[PDB]
């Protein structure tokens, strides 16, 4: 189709690597910022501590629990926490998880994120599951327990964006690079003797023709053909990260259009 | 608060954090740095005192210090470095950035100036955009050394009707200097226009520096091979001259200068040789440094650092002095137990030949620690004594 | 010392001049010796200046 | 820089500088005023060399005359090709009576 | 805590210069560790 | 160190040899079954000697054994080493970095800094925030500041291994850019990543202890820990 | 504060999408100003940043003892062996617009310490409060809501 | 140049290898 | 409107200076032996070498019609016919000095946003230049 | 309490250093009308000073803040200080200034007749 | 303690609208729109797409303070062209290009089978 | 010197300072809690009766 | 005190890799750099997250618990 | 990791700062000032244990 063009170099379980061509610089940067900060995601927001005989603080455990990546495939079906009619939380706008860990072993007992148990009714959704990535089968190491130590608490997981807090970010690190040969001269390479020597060539230099070093500076050339690598935290697959980022940016622009038409009739 | 400019009247802007936030250019009269300084606030409770605070103690009314009949506030730090980088002849700004820079000026009249280059591409120079912040009717003329109406070095200044003709804007222009842009504007247009000029220049230069970027790194303190060899040769030949003077004095052939003993004359000659050696090595390093060198840019901007900082970081720290003389023989006839008795070589009495980049030998490290200890003691006593004198 | 003296052409030329520096202050009989300019003799100690010349 | 002679040619004034520049040459009362101004400038130079024995020209002084001159040049668009409208008597009288308006002390007695 | 347990203190009315770092201080007290206050050089760390 | 004449090599040499060093590392690794070789073992064999400032006045000390001891093309990046051109040493420094105190041993490359900056950092390290003791949970100290996630420094000194700094660190390895980004970091300010703060960068606990005591001023003039009621208080 | 006497407060906090970023997507945790470097001549800050970058890339913790034979050139060679610029500069991109910053930025990890001068323990204001018993002036100390 | 790393575990294993 | 000055210049020497984007060129007129040009050129948009013939043209406006900047600059629309269409390199700047080198030699100074240009010669063709803004039009 | 190596100078603190170095008429009389200089021979400046303009603005704004009759047309302005500056702009402030000479005599200058050039 | 609770980056507060269109008196046919609860993410995109428009003379945005999530965007168009219409056209163009980017991305993702 | 010639005062505030390039030269950024603490007694006029009533 | 859940800068989840990092170290006899590269920590932010982390949690678990059930 | 080396007095951990003093039983010669009638002074701070 006419417009922006995408060519994936490498697609992984948690890494897409694509060349984003035929697009303005501002749209690529705005899309980057949107997948960094704007995608909705389920994450633990409030922690109700019942028993904590750990050597860690209560809010220490709560802050660790907030950063646990939760599964967020059906996050659109969930409702925003202040936008719900309920008092504090309900199954329509929240997922309640529990964590009951005991130190019954003589050795130190590791509390993993796989020990989190969903106690809400999901209504068939695909949210709330702690994300397991390692081959060991466990999750994020939440805390440790020696013998006789107990950790009983209740987590209420709500949805939000990374602007509110970075625990709702599915972004990880987003690589982003245009014009690896500096043909637009958007950078002046600092150097001691030879800027072509102290500066290592990026891996994206293979996908563009090197400059002919006798040709004039193309002043009419503009920035396109963006080299982007998006890494999924694990809350959603990385293709869903990019798709939901396009969704969020498009919905923001559509909200601007809606506000403009709404004041336009007045 | 040693002086009247160190406590002045501001206007409140309620902000949602826990800090007194204030402009960068006003930090110089307060002698304020954001390394954890507390700074007091006082609210008048009556219309009379509110009015006389606004009409007597206001920040714009006290731009020009009666202390030294020159402005006490000026463009400083990142804004100074970026205003030097912006008004270079190489700096051309594209339409998309030009419109944003123009909109960042609050009192911009809404007309886009014609580009300095129309074809084959509309490009505005940095001086062209910076002249938008300068109000009309301002005429400033300054000639540096080697400055003509044609400026091959682009030194000096010429502003006509609030339009920059040539010359890079520097500490001599927007710094706290007599006859600069600040002084001229606040004397011809008034204090309010000068405060608005401060805000406009800060906004536009900070925006351009944000979208341009400026750094410094470990590579900026590195001189190349031949210059480092030249610096080493300069230090070695100075050591040779000091050794020759030492051999002359040990054969007692060194004459005594008038009114001054053989010891003091010999020490004066040695310290003079070492100081001119450090200056020559630093000058060699400074000539080596490119215009793209970040510390070199900061030095020619005048925002931070100086020539001796480049000299000590890159070429040679120099001779360490305690109470005006070299390192005294704290031990019997030697400075450290790692030297023999009666050693008068420069390394034995506190000459640090290595730069900060190459690191200090432990004897040089201890001698430099002695010098820094002297500096700290002098600062500590001088602050209390001068406060005593001031009261 | 290099003082600035009005040249007969009108300019101010940097004329060098032999100046005696002294340590330890006496003024009353030092200003009375011949061969010097007692109208230009200057003393570091302003106290002796006040005692010998005057308050102004 | 300062001596102007309306009765000689070694220190003459060019008639192109002002419209009353041709017929002004050979006047007596204007020459008297110019001689008075030059004598005042000579006495001023002698007094300044008496005060500042180092011959230092740069000194802190209240009103920056140079900036006012440049502001007048750029405000009225001085092309320095048109002859000037000023008569020299007007210039002399203006400089002389401006000093009367420079009032620091408003007392109306002799010592003040 | 480690720095505090190895501090010294010089009770300063004489005419010497006990604040500046001395040559004999090599290898015995720290060359650069002292408060910036009025106890500069007086309080030394081993 | 002790420098002996050492006529076997024809020049002065340290009495410590590789065998003594090997015995030392053997003892240190067995601590983590051979003959015990301690610091006092070196002391009793004349290998090291205790020197004070009076005895420093009458001795000659070398910086390094491998440089100043043996009888004497150079790398341009290294600092200039003077060999002092004299071989009559009686002692050698164990290590020149040991002239520093506890606080100054934390500084990475203190020889590459201006000395007042080293003094400032030595004074500032006492105000660092981190774990001070492992039993902080059972100490009711008046004020206690504990970092969430202390990290050992990437650039670390050999000396701070003996200060246990790699076990009880007082800071974090933050990715630092040196840039005039937005004019909000000018002249000793920083711009810290708020997303990093959300993820626990430099987050820290703060414990304050309140002590209260009931005392008897006499017979009945006393006080009781009790919940007061508005009716009778 | 760093480990080099470069103390200071936080000016502002940006989220990740506003900070500059490398081609690898790495944003700084912290940005200091270049103007802290030349006046203070704090070269060991830069050398520690370089050595920490090499240490993080290689996995071996860096030896930063003072009087060793460790040169900046060796660290530069090791950094160049890891595919980075040898002096530690990186091509950064502006957070707001995505454009390349025209000047490359010195980048890398640096060990920073949190100091105890929290603003919340030091912010203090008083409109009217308790009086001293003797002078009937405002009391001392922010803990007692002083003047 | 010298290796700028504190890597003392590897000579621990080496010294155990000589032992 | 019309070309206030126009000539053919021979570039004697191109000085880069310490600027990597701006070069100060040295040019002498071919038709007139007493007219020569010094000018700073942004070279990535207009690369010049030594011994290059340049048609230097100074005009008070770019529109083809006569003069009626007090108006805001705008991007050129499609099909806009200006005098710039016939030239490869167009600057815009202000005069700031008219100093007489000799009785007949008048020198004109122009500043295009900080790019300086000194043009000198006899006044019988340089009399058209005054204190206004002028467009400098260059083609090769 | 606290233990700070952060060297904060406790201020107004020079008595440590004091203790370090402790060893080393005919024209006007009484309350007559002669103190009131007549308007014809007033020798002070006709220019109203910065302190004079500050105190007139303060006094006028204080009066306006307590429902003094404003003698200029309000342009929707509600702040008393800007109303006072508007009153001073067209000399409508009904005040006179008593400039005391050092001998106790004084001159009376109205705000209307004082030249406001600053 | 003085820090605002951080939903106020992207929640429309009570009694205030998303947009605030104010005409600009400095230039003819020019308005300033204050976008509320956005930042550079939307501002740069709208600015660039407005600059791509041919009948738009001026287009710039600025975030006057990072504390407040708002920015003022200024549009000056040619005569007879409403800046509101220019804003609508720019937004429509962004919607169309984002939709095309979306569809390209899902199709070319479904081409990938190594995930 | 401690209670008369200089003294402690009310209506004062003290906190750390930060740079702000976006503030004007004569402008200060006051924390909201400090602004909620420090007060200014404003006299009721017809010109501010509505604003003061809304503030009340 | 315990391994952080996410990398401070980028936010890659590293809290699940600590015990696998210890396994790659102490019985596989790998050096630290190969251990981090084995876990996919290619950006040096994650590398300084795992490499520089000190685990005080075992030093805290040595104390007898205050409330023993 | 606690190293000891301090006292617990009323529950407060107290450390004795090493008080630094001039040595005893050592002869030290000082030159007094010009207005003093005594040029040089030889002093010993004689101390017994
Ligand atoms: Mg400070
Ligand atoms: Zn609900
Ligand atoms: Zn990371």
């Amino acid at each position: 189709s006419e417009g922006p063009q995408v060519k994936i170099r490498e697609a992984s379980k948690d890494n897409v690597d694509f060349i984003l061509s035929n697009v303005d610089l501002a749209m690529a940067n705005s899309l980057r910022r949107v997948m960094i900060a704007e995608i909705p995601t389920l994450a633990i927001d409030s922690v109700e501590v019942e028993t904590n005989t750990t050597v860690l603080a209560d809010e220490f455990i709560a802050h660790r629990l907030g950063l646990i990546p939760l599964q967020s495939m059906d996050i659109e079906q969930l409702e925003y926490s202040r936008d719900c009619f309920c008092e504090d939380h309900c199954d329509k706008c929240s997922v309640v998880l529990t964590l009951q860990a005991f130190g019954e072993s003589e050795s130190t007992t590791n509390v993993y994120s796989k020990d989190l148990v969903i106690v809400s009714n999901l209504m068939g959704r695909n949210i709330g599951h702690p994300i397991i990535q390692d081959k060991e089968g466990n999750g994020v190491l939440i805390c440790k327990l020696r013998k006789g130590q107990e950790l009983k608490l209740t987590c209420v997981a709500k949805k939000g964006i990374a602007k509110e807090h970075a625990k709702w970010g599915p972004a990880a690190a987003i690589e982003f690079e245009y014009d690896p040969w500096n043909k637009l001269k958007h950078t002046d390479y600092w150097y001691e003797q030879d800027s072509a020597k102290e500066w290592p060539q990026s891996k994206n230099c293979e996908y563009e023709d090197p400059p002919n070093e006798g040709d004039p500076f193309d002043y009419k050339a503009q920035a396109d053909t963006f080299y982007m690598n998006v890494e999924s935290v694990g809350s959603i697959p990385v293709d869903q990260v990019v798709v939901r980022g396009i969704d969020t940016l498009q919905k923001k622009v559509a909200s601007i259009l809606l506000a403009l038409t709404q004041m336009d009739q007045d | 608060s040693l002086h009247k400019m160190s406590m002045m009247a501001h206007r409140v802007k309620v902000i949602p954090y826990s800090t007194f936030r204030l402009n960068l250019s006003v930090t110089s009269p307060y002698n304020a740095d954001f390394d954890g300084d507390e700074m007091n606030l006082h609210v008048p409770q009556s219309e009379e005192t509110r009015a006389e605070l606004s009409q007597l103690c206001a920040v714009p009314l006290q731009i020009v210090s009666p202390q030294s009949n020159k402005p006490c506030m000026g463009i400083v730090q990142d804004t100074l470095c970026g205003i030097r980088k912006l008004t270079l002849r190489d700096t051309f700004i594209e339409l998309d950035q030009v419109l944003n820079m123009l909109y960042w000026v609050p009192d911009w009249d809404g007309v886009i100036p014609t580009p300095a280059i129309i074809k084959p591409k509309p490009l505005w120079s940095g001086k062209q955009i910076l002249s938008v912040a300068i109000p009309n009717g301002i005429h400033l003329q300054r000639f540096d050394e080697g400055t003509t109406l044609l400026s091959p070095k682009d030194n000096g200044m010429l502003i006509i009707d609030g339009q920059i003709i040539f010359g890079v804007v520097e500490k001599k222009t927007v710094g706290s200097s007599n006859g600069g842009l600040i002084h001229v504007v606040t004397r011809e247009k008034g204090p309010q226009v000068c405060a608005k000029l401060f805000g406009n220049i800060q906004k536009v230069v900070n925006f351009w520096l944000l979208h341009n970027g400026f750094s410094t790194g470990i590579g900026d303190t590195i001189a190349d091979g031949p210059t480092m060899r030249e610096i080493t040769e300069t230090i070695a030949e100075a050591k040779k001259k000091v050794l020759d003077v030492t051999k002359e004095a040990q054969a007692n052939l060194l004459t005594a200068k008038h009114g001054m003993t053989l010891r003091e004359s010999f020490e004066d000659n040695v310290v003079r040789f070492l100081n001119e050696a450090r200056d020559k090595a630093g000058r060699l390093a400074e000539v080596n440094l490119k215009d793209l060198n970040n510390v070199k840019q900061m030095v020619m901007a005048g925002s931070k650092g100086s020539f001796i900082n480049i000299a000590q970081m890159s070429a040679c720290v120099g001779q360490q002095s305690v109470e005006g003389k070299r390192i005294a023989f704290g031990f019997v006839d030697r400075t450290l137990p790692h030297f023999s008795k009666d050693d008068y070589s420069p390394e034995s009495k506190g000459f640090v030949e290595n730069s900060y980049l190459r690191g200090l030998t432990p004897q040089e490290f201890f001698f430099h620690a002695m010098g820094g200890r002297e500096g700290l003691i002098d600062t500590a006593v001088k602050t209390a004594e001068t406060g005593y004198i001031q009261r | 010392y290099d003082r600035k003296v009005p040249s007969p052409t009108g300019e101010y030329v940097k004329e060098p001049e032999w100046v005696l520096e002294t340590d330890g202050v006496n003024l009353s009989e030092v200003m009375t010796v011949p061969g010097i300019d007692p109208t230009r003799i200057y003393t570091n100690s302003f106290i002796d200046i006040m005692e010998v010349l005057g308050i102004e | 820089r300062y001596r102007v002679d309306l009765l000689n040619t070694d220190h003459t004034l060019d008639p192109s500088l002002l419209e009353s520049g041709s017929e002004i040459l050979g006047d007596l009362k204007l020459q008297v005023l110019l001689d008075e101004e030059y004598k005042q400038l000579v006495k001023d130079r002698k007094f300044l060399r008496e005060v500042f024995v180092d011959g230092e020209a740069n000194w802190p002084l209240p009103v920056n005359i140079r900036r006012i001159i440049q502001n007048a040049q750029q405000t009225f668009h001085i092309d320095h090709t048109k002859p000037s409208d000023l008569t020299i008597k007007d210039i002399v009288l203006g400089v002389k009576d401006l000093q009367e308006n420079l009032l620091v002390l408003r007392g109306k007695n002799e010592i003040i | 805590t480690l720095s505090h347990l190895r501090r010294t203190n010089t009770p300063i009315g004489k005419l010497a210069k006990p604040r500046q770092l001395h040559n004999t201080h090599w290898g015995l007290v720290c060359p650069a560790e002292t408060p910036e206050g009025q106890a500069c050089g007086l309080v030394k760390n081993l | 160190f002790i420098v002996e004449d050492d006529e076997s090599l024809g020049h002065k040499e340290l009495k410590v040899r590789k065998g003594h060093i090997a015995k030392l590392m053997a003892t240190e690794y067995q601590d983590i079954d051979v003959e015990e070789y301690t610091w006092s073992s070196l002391l009793n064999e004349g290998l090291v000697e205790y020197i004070d400032a009076e005895e420093e006045e009458s001795i000659l000390i070398a910086m390094q054994p491998e440089d100043l001891e043996p009888a004497e093309d150079v790398d341009p990046a290294k600092r200039i080493r003077v060999s002092h051109h004299a071989t009559t040493f009686t002692h050698c420094e164990i290590h020149p970095s040991m002239i520093l105190g506890v606080a100054a041993s934390i500084i990475p490359f203190p020889d590459h800094n201006q000395s007042p900056r080293n003094t400032y950092q030595s004074a500032m390290g006492k105000q660092a925030m981190g774990v001070f003791l492992t039993n902080y949970n059972v100490r009711m100290d008046t004020m206690a500041n504990i970092l969430y996630y202390p990290q050992k420094p990437l650039g670390t000194t050999r000396a701070m291994e003996y200060l246990k700094f790699r076990e009880l660190p007082a800071g974090q390895n933050a990715i630092v850019a040196i840039a005039c980004y937005s004019g909000y970091n000018q002249e000793d300010s920083m711009i810290m990543n708020q997303s990093s703060i959300d993820r626990g960068l430099f987050r820290s606990l703060f414990f304050r202890s309140y002590m209260d005591q009931e005392k008897k001023y006499g017979m009945s003039i006393t006080e009781t820990f009790e919940k007061p009621q508005r009716t009778n208080t | 504060a760093s480990r080099h006497g470069q103390k200071g407060t936080i000016g502002i906090t940006y989220r990740r999408e506003d900070m500059p970023f490398t081609a690898e997507g790495i944003v700084p945790d912290l940005i200091i100003n270049p103007h802290a470097i030349p006046s203070r001549m704090t070269v060991a800050h830069l050398i520690e940043c370089l050595l920490s970058k090499v240490a993080a890339l290689s996995g071996n913790e860096g030896d930063a003892s003072p009087f060793t034979d460790i040169t900046v050139e060796g660290i530069s060679k090791l950094l160049r062996e890891h595919g980075y610029q040898s002096r530690g500069f990186e091509v950064m991109y502006n957070g707001h617009t995505g454009k390349k910053l025209m000047a490359q930025i010195f980048f890398g990890p640096t060990y920073y310490q949190r100091l105890r001068h929290m603003v919340d323990d030091k912010i203090h204001a008083r409109a009217r409060g308790p009086m001293q018993v003797l002078t009937r002036q405002p009391v001392e100390g922010r803990s007692r809501d002083g003047g | 140049n010298a290796s700028p790393f504190i890597k003392r575990d590897r000579m621990r294993r080496n010294f155990l290898r000589m032992r | 409107s019309n070309t206030l000055f126009d000539d053919i210049f021979q570039v004697s020497e191109v000085d880069p200076g310490r600027y990597n984007k701006v070069c100060r060129i040295e040019a002498a007129s071919t038709t007139q032996d007493q007219c020569k040009l010094t000018l700073d050129i942004n070279v990535e948009l207009f690369p010049v070498a030594a011994q290059d013939s340049l048609t230097v043209t100074i005009a008070s406006s770019l529109n083809l019609e006569d003069t009626p900047a007090t108006r805001s600059w705008r991007p050129p629309q499609a099909g806009d016919r200006s005098l710039a269409d016939d030239y490869d390199y167009v600057m815009y700047g202000t005069a700031y000095k008219f100093e007489e080198v000799s009785k007949d030699l008048i020198a004109v100074y122009y500043s295009f946003g900080g790019l300086l240009m000194r043009l000198e010669g006899n006044y019988r063709n340089l009399n058209n230049l005054k204190q206004e803004n002028a467009y400098l039009l260059i083609r090769r | 309490n606290e233990n700070f190596e952060d060297f904060d100078v406790e201020h107004f603190s020079d008595e440590e250093t004091y203790e370090e170095k402790p060893q080393f008429e005919q024209i006007r009389r009484k309350t007559l009308k002669e103190k009131a200089i007549p308007k014809d021979q007033r020798a002070t400046t006709p220019y109203m000073t910065k302190y004079e303009r500050a105190r007139i603005l303060g006094t006028r704004a204080l009066q306006i803040s307590m429902n003094a009759p404003v003698f200029v047309d309000l342009e929707g302005e509600t702040d008393p200080l800007r109303i006072a500056m508007k009153e001073l702009a067209e000399k409508k402030i009904p005040l006179v200034i008593r400039r005391y000479l050092p001998d106790g005599s004084f001159e009376d200058w109205s705000v209307e007749e004082l030249i406001v050039d600053l | 303690m003085n820090a605002p609770d951080r939903f106020e980056l992207f929640l429309l507060g009570e009694g205030e609208s998303k947009l605030k269109i104010d005409p600009d008196t400095k230039a003819p046919n020019a308005v300033v729109i204050t976008f509320e609860k956005e930042d550079h993410t939307l501002g740069n995109l709208i600015r660039a797409e407005l600059l791509n428009d041919r009948k738009v003379l001026f287009a710039a945005y600025k975030v006057e303070h990072p504390f407040f999530a708002r920015f003022k965007l200024r549009i000056q168009t040619t005569e007879g062209y409403d800046p509101k219409d220019a804003l609508k056209n720019a937004c429509n163009s962004i919607i169309n290009k984002l939709g095309a980017l979306k569809t390209n991305f899902e199709t070319e993702w479904n081409l990938q089978t190594l995930a | 010197r401690g209670n008369l010639m200089g003294k402690r005062v009310d209506f004062s505030a003290r906190t750390v300072i930060s740079g702000d390039p976006n503030l004007e030269l004569d402008q200060v950024g006051v924390p909201k809690s400090i602004a909620k603490t420090l007060t200014y007694p404003e006299v009721v006029t017809p010109y501010n009766i509505d604003r003061l009533t809304q503030l009340v | 005190m315990i391994v952080p859940v996410r990398c401070f800068s980028c936010g890659k989840v590293v809290g699940d890799k600590w015990e696998s990092y210890l396994n790659l170290l102490q019985e596989d006899e790998l050096d630290e750099g190969t251990a981090l590269s084995r876990l996919g920590l290619k950006r040096y932010c994650c590398r300084r997250m795992i490499l520089t982390h000190v685990d005080l949690i075992e030093k805290f678990l040595r104390y007898n618990p205050l409330e023993k059930r | 990791f606690d190293m000891g080396g301090y006292f617990i007095i009323n529950g407060s951990e107290k450390v004795l700062i090493a008080q630094e003093r001039s040595a005893g039983n050592i002869v030290q010669v000082f030159k007094k000032a010009a207005p003093s009638p005594i040029s040089h002074v030889a002093e010993i701070r004689s101390a017994l244990e």
